[PDB]
């Protein structure tokens, strides 16, 4: 309302994507979906550089596999980039979360329109869920949709 | 609520 929030950064071209200095050993897990082919590693840090990699755990205190986890993902809405295929997830649609130790499955339960100050959507609810961030596009400023998903299951990596 |  009266302060916007300033997550409304644009993100750089894919030159500074493909040419930044990927901290792998920063990572702290990796996110799968095979309904949309898409794959990408879990930056600990919620730096403009971390999110370049297309996802970026939003809050410091979160704990994959446990609550409300959330990550950030930086979408130009063209086809190729990060988070843009996000959107196409359906409703109850698989999703793998892994984690250096194991694997966790949530499953999809669908999208919802929210603005970018919402806070709340991440805040933790005493329940295991995830939440995405995409924004609708690098023209709508208006209004972005959060995708939600809950864990159906666990399985460890043997 | 950070970036994106």
């Amino acid at each position: 309302g009266s302060h916007m929030d300033a997550s409304k950064i644009d993100q750089p071209d894919l030159a500074e994507v493909a040419n930044a200095s990927l901290d792998k050993k920063q990572v702290i897990g990796r996110i799968s979906i095979p309904s949309v082919s898409l794959e990408l590693p879990v930056l600990k840090s919620s730096t403009e550089k971390n999110l370049l990699s297309g996802a970026a755990t939003v809050k410091e205190n979160q704990v994959m596999g446990k609550g409300n986890y959330a990550l950030a993902g930086h979408n130009m809405s063209k086809k190729g980039v990060l988070f843009s295929d996000i959107a196409s997830l359906k409703k109850g649609d698989k999703i793998y979360l892994y984690d250096n130790e194991n694997e966790y499955e949530y499953a999809v339960t669908g999208v919802s329109e929210v603005t970018p100050d919402k806070w709340e959507v991440v805040e933790d609810h005493g329940k295991d869920e995830i939440t995405l961030i995409t924004c609708v596009s690098v023209k709508d400023n208006s209004k972005r949709y959060v995708v939600a998903g809950d864990l159906v299951g666990t399985k460890a990596k043997k | 609520l950070p970036a994106t």
